[PDB]
């Protein structure tokens, strides 16, 4: 298995999934995502409920964004996890704009759990902003997930700030 | 990532 370090290194969005959905040995599955604005609590996004890609559709206004709040709810299936960790890297064309390194802590088994994790935005320029809403679904994330430093999943995310 | 079900 692929460790941290291996995609801390890396400057480009994967062309394909790392991992294969039977490498999630903990059985961990997302039930519900939520993120909001922190400057005004507005809610951007509610989801609760293969599944590996979500394209998101938002706004000019997402880029004029600062501080978003993420709380994630998952369960896990019948073996304890410890040091559950996501790598998140959010590229526009070829480089990164931000990787966000987060602690989703110790997990007992068949446990429902939630976590609240903060994106502190990067500063981006008017130029890089316009560049990113005229350019739909080049602005790409991986989401790496480690459990004791082994990679048991990689979701894939793209994003237009397109939307009316 | 974790908007993917
Ligand atoms: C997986 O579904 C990814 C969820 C993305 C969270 C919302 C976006 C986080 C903001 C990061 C800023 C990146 C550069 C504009």
């Amino acid at each position: 298995t692929i460790r941290p370090e291996h995609v801390l290194r890396l400057s480009r969005v994967t062309e394909n999934y790392l991992c294969k959905p039977e490498d999630n040995i903990y059985s961990i599955d997302f039930t519900r995502f939520k993120i909001r604005d922190l400057e005004t609590g507005t809610v951007l996004f509610e989801i609760a409920k293969a599944g590996r890609f979500v394209r998101y559709q938002f706004t000019p206004a997402f880029l004029r964004l600062r501080t978003v709040g993420a709380t994630v709810e998952f369960t896990v299936g019948d073996k304890p996890v410890s040091n559950f960790r996501m790598i998140e890297r959010h590229y526009f064309r070829e480089h990164l704009l931000k990787n966000f390194d987060f602690d989703f802590g110790f997990c007992i088994p068949s446990s429902r759990n939630t976590c609240e994790h903060i994106y502190e935005f990067p500063q981006l320029s008017e130029d890089v902003i316009r560049l990113m809403i005229e350019n739909p679904y080049e602005t790409r994330s991986d989401s790496f997930y480690f459990v004791d430093n082994k990679l048991i999943m990689h979701n894939k995310a793209d994003y237009a700030y397109n939307g009316g | 990532g974790c908007g993917c079900s």
